[PDB]
RNA sequence: CCCCCGAAGGGGGUUUUUUUUUUUUA
C-alpha cells in the first residue's frame, strides 16, 4: 500500500526565487511525481512445530512447516514468524526473524529466495496497475476536452 | 574510506575475517541484586544482565495460569558511546523492538510452563558499545538466565557478521558496523537453527548464504566460551562448598 | 596493559583525542597484536609455516628475492625500509625499472603517506600491488605484529613514535634475516637515530651513492628577482570568510603563457590575471585563491602570442571594488585583474619536454643547470641539473618538478626518463600519450584471465533451446533470435572493430521495422572484474594517426563483441516500427543474437545503393534506411540541431599519404540511426533508473563566446549570429553566406561551435530534469549506448538498459551515486584527453608530411595578433600559429589594427605593404628552421 | 482431585571525522 500510493503520488510542481516560493494549483502546472528509487516488497513466513519442543532443539528429520501469507486463523497458532523485503535487484532490503520457533538456515534462506520468485510478480503487477491508471486518466481527459 | 580490509586480510583493529574479539564472561556478579546475573564484555561492548525471578507478579494482572511472563528490560546508558547523548533511549521505538525481540527468542527456549503464576524479569545495563551490542545482549541473558538457574532447553549464542564487497568479516565493531550492512544471529546451541535472524540494511540475496555460514560458525565458538565459563565457576563453587 | 589471547593473538587499548573543528573527543579502539605476520622474503623457512590464509582462502607471496642487489660492505645482502619522507620525494624513482628491487614498505609508513599524500599513496599501493621478477614491493604490518609494535611514551610526540616503531621494524628485520645474512638500510632524511643498543642508517643521496648505477640516478632526486610570497592559511581563509578574497581554477590564455584567467560565480566573465607576479608561480589548472587589483591594474585582454621559449585596501571599498569589477567587466574593454595570494591545489604531474640548447654546455664535463621546455606551450621552462646534458640534447625527455621557490625565476625541476629522438615515431607517440595522461601499457594477465577460456573459439549457441548452453547460461532464454534479418554494417575502411549495424524491412503496415544492432559488451564484461576496472580506468579509446590505444583486450573487440559479417553474433538491439514519415509509432530493447550479411565499407554502401543493377532485399533495406535517415535528419533540422561533421583524417605509410575520409549520404545514414539509438536508449534508461541513469548533455553558452566572433564577423563580413535560441543561432548560421567563398559558411559553423561549451557525461540525479538537455542536437535527452567497445559510457548504458527490460538486476557500482560520479568525472577527463591526443597527434603528422613534401595547401585566418596569426587548414582540420619573425622580415614596423582585425607587415621575400585580415583565405606552406609554420 | 472422618460431612484451583558539437573508427 504504501510503496503502491508514493508512486501513484504526485506532488505540486513549483519554482524558486531566492527567499520565495510560488506554488501551483492543478491549473496552473502540471503535478510531478516523487523520486523512487527502488520498490521493496515484504513476504511472511509462518513457522509452525507439529511435534514437540524438545524436536525442534535436539532433534533430527525437521518437520517445522513454513507457509506464505498466513490468515488470522494461521497467524494466531503459528511458532515463528519472518518478514523478508526484497527488490527486483536480487537485494535483501531487510529481514526480520525476531525470535520465536528456531528454524533451519537453509529453510530461510529458501524461503528468501521464494519470496523474490513472490515480489517479481507483485512488482510488475504494481508497475502495471500503475500505469494502467495513468492511461485511463489520459483517456478521461481527452473525453473532457471534446464532447 | 579506508582498508576496511586490506590485501593482506586485515582489519583496522588487526583482526582477519572469521576472527572473533575477545569475549569475557563473568556469573553471579550481583547476587545481592538478582536470582542471577552475568558481566560480560565482548570487544570494547561492556554490559550488565540482571535476572529477577521466577517471582510473585508485581499486578494480579501479568499472572498467567500456565506459564511464566518474561520481561526484558534494556537499558542504553547515555555515556555507552563516544559522544554522550543527550536523549533517553528507554523509549525509543529501536529499544522496545530489541526488547520484544529478545522476550519472543526466550519465550521458546526458556521452559516458562514450568514456572507458571511467575514473572521473570531481565533488567540489561548497556555500560560501553561499540558495535554487535544485540549478539552481546543475546549472550548476556543466555549467562545470566542460566546463572539463575532457570530451565532452558539449550545456549542462545549471538553474533554478527559485516559484509564488505564479496568478503564476509566476523564479529564486526562500530567502525566496520558503518559503512557496511551487518547480519546479526541467534543461533540455538551447537544447531544450525536459527533463533534469531536481523538484516537491517540492504544486502546482495545471493550473497546472504555465505554470510550465514561464518556466523553460525562463530557463534559456535561463542557458545563453547560462555560454557568454558560456567563449568568453570560451576567446578570452583561446588568444590569449596563441599567440607 | 595488554592481554594474550587463543591462537598467538593479542590486545591492547589504543586511546587518543580527535580534535573535530571545535570540539575534544576521546577515541577508544582495540588494538590487536598477531604472530602471523610474513616477512614475505623467498629465503625465510620459518614465516611460511606460521603464515595463514586470507578470506579467499588464500597463503600470501613470498615476493622478497632471496639474492637481493648486493653492496659494498658492511652492506651485503641488502633490502631497503623506506620512510615518509624519502617516498614523498623520490616517489618518481622508486617506480625506476633499474633501481629499489627489493622494498620493505612498513605499515606506519604507508598510513602516514596516506595521510600526506594520497595520489602518492595510491602509486605506493601500486607498486605494493603490481610486484613481479623486475620490482618487488611489499607492505608490513609492523602495528599488528607485537615482535615490532611499540607503544608511545608520555610527552612524546607521534613522529618519534613513528620513526622508533620503523627502526624497531628494521630491527626485527636484522635480527630476523640475519641467519641469511640479509641486512636492512633505513632510508630516511630526518636525522633519525642518536647512537644507541644497531642499524644502517643512510640518507637517500648517500643510498643512491652506494648503488652501481648511480650516475644513471644520481639526477633524479629533487634537490635579484622576487615572487610576492604567498598569504598565510589564517589570513586566505579570513579573507574568504569576509569575501575579500575567491577562490578557483585557473586557466592560462592559449597563446599567452603570462596570461592567465579564474572563472568566478558572481562575475559575468573570468578575470583576468597578468605577469609574472600575479600569476605568482602558479601553474594551469592549479587550484588558486586571488586577490582583486585596483582599478589602475586593470588591463585589456592581450592580443599578444608569448611563449617559454620566446621570454628572455579598506575592506568596504574592496567588496565595493567587486562591484565596480562586476559592472565594468559587463562593459569595459579593459577588464579588471587581480592576482594569486595562494595555491590550494596543484596538478603537479609529469611534464614531457625538450632541453635548450642556450642552457646547455657541450665541453663541461662536471653537472650543470639546463633549462628544459615542456611541450605544453602553457607552461614555463624548468630548470634541472644534470651531468647527461649532452646526451639528453636532442631526446625527448619525462620531468618532475618538485618546487618553486620566490628566490628563483624558474621552478626547480628533476629528470625522470628519456622517452627517444625528437621526430621518431616511437619517442613522439610516447611522449603525446604521456601529456595526456592516456595509458598505453599492456593489459595485466588479471584482465586477461577475465576473458572467455573459449577464447576466439567463443560461438554463440545455434539453438537457444540447448539445455547445455542454458546450463551455462540461464540469461539466455530472454536473448531473442535475429538472425533472419538482413543486417549490414557501415563503417571506415581502415575499420577492424564493428559496434553497430542495421536492418530495415517493410511491414503489413505499411511501416517500417528498422533495427539498430549494438554489440553486446556487457555479455563479456562484468563489473568488478579486472577487465572492468581497467576498461573504467580508461574512459574510451583513443585514437591516434598510426596507432589505436584499445580500452578493452582485442579478444572481445578485435574478435568477440564485434559485430563481423557471416558469424553468429550477440547483440543489444533496439527494433523500431517507424512511420513513413519516420516518426517513431513504437520501440523496444531486446538482448538477441544476429548474424551479419555484410560489413560495407561507406563508398562501398554509397556505391551500391547508386547502383540500379543491383536490387537486392538487402540494397533496398539500405536505401530505406537512407531516405528514413534523411526524413530523420530534417525533423532535426527544423527542430534546431547544429550538427557539424569535422575532417576525420588518418594515414598508413605502413613503412619506412594524409588519406581523407570524403562526406557520403552513408554516413549521414549511420549517425542518424545512431542518434536515435542513443536518444530511445537514455529515454529508457532514465525511465528505469531515474537518479543514477548514464547521461550526456551540452550546456548552453552564455553570449560572451559568441559575440566576440560576432564582432569579428560584422566588423569584417557585416554579419551576425543570433544566440538567443539553438534553431535561431542554426539559421542565422544558415544566413551566412559569402557568393565568391562557398566554403566560408562550414568556416563560420566551425568557429561557431569552437565558441560552444564542451559536452559532458552525468548521472540523472546530478541535475533537474531540464538540465539534461543537449543544446547542440536540440534534443531535451542524450546519452551514449551505440559503442561499448571503444567507450566506458556505452557499457554503463548498456547494463542500465539490461536492468530497464528486466534481463538482468543492475549492478550495486551503477546504482550508488558517488561510484558513478568518480566514473563520470574519469570518463569526461579521459574523453576530453582523448581528444586532445587526437588533434595532436594528427598536427604533428601532417607538420611531418608538409615539411618533407613541400606541398601548398590553402587555410582561413582564424586569429589574429600583433607578433603572430593563426590560420586553420580546413582540409585538415588542423590550426596552426605563425610567428611574425617568421612571417616576416623587419617586424618592428609591422602594424596591428586590433579594431579592424588586421596584421599590416611586409613579407620577408621581398617586400611590398601586406594587410592580413581576419577570415583572409591564404595559401600556407610548411619550413621547419630554429631561430614551423609559415604563409606562401 | 488432594486434604480429616472413619465408612459422609466439612476446605481448596490459588479473581565516530582512527589522527569545441556530432557520427562511424588503428
Ligand atoms: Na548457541
Ligand atoms: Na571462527
Ligand atoms: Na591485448
Ligand atoms: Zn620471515
Amino acid at each position: 500500500a504504501v510503496m503502491a500510493g508514493l508512486m501513484h503520488f504526485k506532488k505540486p510542481d513549483i519554482t524558486v526565487h531566492g527567499e520565495q516560493i510560488i506554488v501551483h494549483p492543478v491549473n496552473e502546472r502540471e503535478p510531478v511525481p516523487l523520486g523512487i528509487l527502488h520498490i521493496p516488497i515484504c513476504v511472511t513466513f509462518s513457522f509452525f512445530n507439529p511435534q514437540d519442543t524438545e524436536e525442534n532443539i535436539k532433534g533430527e528429520t525437521n518437520s517445522e512447516i513454513s507457509i506464505i501469507d498466513a490468515t488470522l486463523k494461521e497467524e494466531l497458532l503459528r511458532d515463528g514468524v519472518l518478514t523478508v523485503t526484497l527488490n527486483k535487484n536480487r537485494e535483501v532490503v531487510q529481514v526480520s526473524k525476531a525470535g520465536g520457533l528456531p528454524m533451519d538456515a537453509l529453510t530461510l534462506m529458501k524461503c528468501c529466495h521464494e519470496a523474490y520468485s513472490i515480489i517479481e510478480k507483485i512488482t510488475d503487477q504494481i508497475l502495471q496497475l500503475l500505469k494502467e491508471d495513468s492511461e485511463k486518466r489520459n483517456k478521461y481527459a481527452a473525453m473532457l476536452t471534446s464532447e | 574510506r579506508l582498508e576496511i580490509y586490506s590485501p593482506e586480510g586485515l582489519r583496522l583493529d588487526g583482526r582477519r575475517w572469521n576472527e572473533l574479539r575477545r569475549f569475557e564472561s563473568s556469573i553471579n556478579t550481583h547476587p545481592h541484586a538478582a536470582d542471577g546475573s552475568s558481566y560480560m564484555e565482548q570487544g570494547n561492548n561492556k554490559i550488565i544482565t540482571l535476572v529477577k525471578g521466577p517471582k510473585e507478579p508485581r499486578l494480579k494482572s501479568q499472572m498467567d495460569t500456565s506459564k511464566a511472563l518474561l520481561n526484558v528490560s534494556v537499558n542504553i546508558t547515555k555515556f555507552s558511546k563516544f559522544e554522550r547523548s543527550k536523549s533517553s533511549h528507554k523509549n525509543e521505538r529501536r529499544v522496545l523492538e530489541i526488547q520484544t525481540s529478545l522476550v519472543r527468542m526466550f519465550e521458546k527456549n526458556v521452559m516458562l510452563n514450568i514456572y507458571p503464576r511467575t514473572v521473570i524479569d531481565i533488567e540489561i545495563h548497556v555500560l560501553e558499545q561499540d558495535g554487535g551490542i544485540m549478539g552481546s545482549l543475546i549472550n548476556g541473558i543466555t549467562l545470566a538466565l542460566i546463572d539463575a538457574g532457570i530451565s532452558m532447553f539449550d545456549y542462545i549464542s549471538g553474533i554478527s557478521v559485516g559484509l564488505y564487497d564479496t568478503t564476509p568479516l566476523l564479529d564486526t565493531n562500530s567502525l566496520e558496523e558503518n559503512a557496511m550492512s551487518t547480519v546479526t544471529l541467534g543461533v540455538v546451541g551447537k544447531s544450525e537453527k536459527l533463533s534469531l535472524l536481523l538484516v537491517e540494511d540492504k544486502i546482495p540475496l545471493d550473497r546472504l548464504e555465505n554470510v550465514l555460514a561464518i556466523g553460525i560458525a562463530g557463534a559456535h565458538r561463542v557458545r563453547d566460551l560462555m560454557d568454558e565459563e560456567l563449568r568453570k565457576h560451576a567446578q570452583k563453587r561446588v568444590s569449596n562448598a563441599s567440607a | 596493559r595488554r592481554k594474550r589471547l587463543a591462537d598467538g593473538l593479542s590486545v591492547t587499548q589504543k586511546v587518543f583525542v580527535r580534535s573535530r573543528n571545535g570540539g575534544a573527543t576521546k577515541i577508544v579502539r582495540e588494538h590487536y597484536l598477531r604472530s602471523d605476520i610474513p616477512c614475505l622474503s623467498r629465503s625465510c623457512t620459518k614465516c611460511p609455516q606460521i603464515v595463514v590464509p586470507d578470506a579467499q582462502n588464500e597463503l600470501p607471496k613470498f615476493i622478497l628475492s632471496d639474492s637481493p642487489l648486493e653492496l659494498s660492505a658492511p652492506i651485503g645482502k641488502h633490502y631497503v625500509v623506506l620512510d615518509t619522507n624519502v617516498v614523498l620525494q623520490a616517489i618518481d624513482l622508486l617506480e625506476n625499472p633499474n633501481c629499489f628491487f627489493d622494498v620493505i614498505v612498513p605499515q606506519i609508513v604507508l598510513d602516514e603517506v596516506r595521510n600526506k599524500s594520497y595520489p602518492v599513496y595510491t602509486r605506493l599501493r601500486t607498486l605494493c600491488r603490481d610486484s613481479d621478477d623486475h620490482k618487488r614491493f611489499i607492505v608490513f604490518h609492523n602495528e599488528f605484529s607485537e615482535h615490532t609494535f611499540v607503544e608511545r611514551l608520555p610527552n612524546e610526540t607521534i613522529n618519534d613514535r613513528n620513526n622508533r616503531a620503523i627502526r624497531k621494524t628494521c630491527q626485527w628485520y636484522s635480527e630476523h634475516l640475519k641467519p641469511y645474512d640479509i641486512n636492512v638500510v633505513l632510508v630516511t632524511n630526518d636525522r633519525l637515530n642518536r647512537e644507541a643498543a644497531n642499524i644502517i642508517t643512510k640518507s637517500l643521496v648517500q643510498y643512491i651513492e652506494l648503488l652501481p648505477n648511480a650516475d644513471d640516478i644520481r639526477d633524479s632526486i629533487p634537490q635579484d628577482f622576487t615572487f610576492p610570497e604567498y598569504y598565510s592559511t589564517a589570513r586566505v581563509m579570513g579573507g574568504l570568510k569576509n569575501g575579500v578574497l575567491y577562490q578557483g581554477n585557473i586557466q592560462i590564455s592559449e597563446y599567452n603563457f603570462l596570461e592567465g584567467s579564474v572563472s568566478l560565480p558572481r562575475f559575468s566573465k573570468p578575470v583576468l590575471i597578468v605577469g609574472q607576479k600575479n600569476l605568482n608561480r602558479a601553474f594551469n589548472g592549479d587550484q588558486v585563491i586571488v586577490e582583486l587589483l585596483p582599478q589602475s591594474e586593470w588591463k585589456a585582454p592581450s592580443s599578444i602570442v608569448l611563449d617559454s621559449e620566446h621570454f628572455d585596501i579598506s575592506d568596504k571599498q574592496r567588496r565595493l571594488l567587486a562591484k565596480d569589477a562586476m559592472i565594468a567587466q559587463r562593459s569595459k574593454k579593459i577588464q579588471p585583474t587581480a592576482k594569486v595570494v595562494y595555491i590550494q591545489r596543484r596538478s603537479w604531474r609529469q611534464y614531457v619536454g625538450q632541453l635548450a640548447p642556450s642552457s646547455v654546455d657541450p665541453q663541461s664535463s662536471s653537472t650543470q643547470n639546463v633549462f628544459v621546455i615542456l611541450m605544453d606551450k602553457c607552461l614555463p621552462k624548468v630548470r634541472i641539473r644534470t651531468r647527461r646534458a649532452a646526451e639528453l640534447l636532442d631526446k625527448r625527455i619525462v620531468i618532475s618538478i618538485d618546487s618553486w621557490p620566490t628566490t628563483h625565476k624558474y621552478p626547480l625541476g628533476h629528470f625522470v626518463r628519456d622517452l627517444g629522438t625528437i621526430e621518431s615515431a616511437q619517442a613522439e607517440t610516447e611522449a603525446l600519450l604521456l601529456e595526456h595522461d592516456v595509458e598505453y601499457r599492456p593489459f595485466s594477465k588479471k584482465v586477461l584471465e577475465c576473458l572467455p577460456a573459449e577464447g576466439h573459439d567463443w560461438k554463440a549457441p545455434t539453438k537457444l533451446d540447448d539445455p547445455e548452453a542454458v546450463s551455462k547460461d540461464p540469461l539466455l532464454t530472454k536473448r531473442k533470435d535475429l538472425r533472419d534479418k538482413l543486417i549490414c554494417s557501415i563503417d571506415p575502411p581502415g575499420c577492424v572493430d564493428i559496434n553497430d549495424a542495421l536492418h530495415a524491412k517493410k511491414l503489413p503496415n505499411g511501416n517500417w521495422e528498422v533495427g539498430v544492432h549494438i554489440a553486446d559488451v556487457t555479455h563479456f564484461v562484468k563489473p568488478g572484474t579486472a577487465l572492468d576496472a581497467e576498461g573504467a580506468a580508461r574512459g574510451t579509446s583513443v585514437y591516434l594517426v598510426d596507432k589505436r590505444i584499445d580500452m578493452l583486450p582485442m579478444l572481445l573487440g578485435t574478435d568477440l563483441c564485434s559485430l563481423k559479417p557471416y558469424v553468429d553474433r550477440f547483440a543489444f538491439s533496439v527494433i523500431w516500427e517507424l512511420d513513413d514519415s519516420a516518426n517513431i509509432v513504437n520501440v523496444n530493447f531486446m538482448k538477441s543474437v544476429i548474424r551479419s550479411r555484410e560489413a560495407f565499407s561507406y563508398e562501398q554502401a554509397q556505391l551500391r545503393i547508386d547502383d540500379k543493377t543491383q536490387n537486392d532485399e538487402l540494397t533496398m533495406g539500405m536505401r530505406a534506411l537512407l531516405k528514413l535517415s534523411v526524413k530523420l535528419k530534417q525533423k532535426r533540422l527544423e527542430a534546431g540541431a547544429l550538427n557539424l561533421a569535422s575532417p576525420e583524417v588518418k594515414v598508413h605509410m605502413d613503412s619506412e599519404e594524409v588519406e581523407i575520409k570524403k562526406l557520403l549520404a552513408t554516413n549521414s545514414l549511420v549517425e542518424e540511426f545512431m542518434l536515435l539509438a542513443n536518444i530511445s536508449v537514455a529515454r529508457k534508461i532514465y525511465d528505469a533508473f531515474p537518479q543514477t541513469a548514464m547521461l550526456r548533455r551540452h550546456a548552453a553558452p552564455p553570449s560572451t563566446n559568441f559575440e566576440i566572433l560576432n564582432e569579428m564577423l560584422n566588423t569584417r563580413k557585416n554579419m551576425s549570429i543570433s544566440l538567443e535560441s539553438s534553431k535561431a543561432l542554426a539559421d542565422s548560421l544558415d544566413r551566412c553566406v559569402d557568393p565568391e567563398d562557398p566554403y566560408f559558411n562550414t568556416l563560420v559553423r566551425i568557429m561557431s561551435t569552437r565558441c560552444m561549451m564542451a559536452a559532458q557525461y552525468f548521472y540523472s540525479g546530478a541535475y533537474s530534469y531540464p538540465d539534461f538537455r543537449h543544446y547542440g542536437l536540440a534534443v531535451d535527452i542524450y546519452t551514449h549506448f551505440t559503442s561499448p567497445i571503444r567507450r566506458y559510457c556505452d557499457v554503463v548504458a548498456h547494463r542500465q538498459l539490461a536492468g530497464a527490460i528486466g534481463y538482468e538486476p543492475l549492478s550495486l557500482t551503477h546504482r550508488d551515486k558517488n561510484k558513478m560520479d568518480m566514473i563520470c568525472r574519469n570518463i569526461n577527463r579521459k574523453h576530453r584527453n582523448a581528444q586532445f591526443a587526437g588533434r595532436a597527434s594528427i598536427e604533428y603528422y601532417v607538420g611531418q608530411v608538409m615539411r618533407n613534401n613541400e606541398s601548398t595547401e590553402t587555410g582561413y585566418v582564424i586569429k589574429v595578433f600583433n607578433n603572430g596569426i593563426v590560420v586553420l587548414v580546413p582540409k585538415f582540420g588542423v590550426e596552426g600559429l605563425i610567428r611574425l619573425d617568421n612571417l616576416t622580415e623587419d617586424p618592428n614596423s609591422a602594424a596591428f589594427d586590433e579594431v579592424e582585425y588586421k596584421l599590416t607587415f611586409v613579407p620577408t621575400n621581398s617586400d611590398k605593404p601586406r594587410d592580413v585580415y581576419v577570415f583572409d583565405k591564404v595559401e600556407v606552406q610548411v619550413r621547419s628552421v630554429m631561430d614551423e609554420l609559415l604563409l606562401k
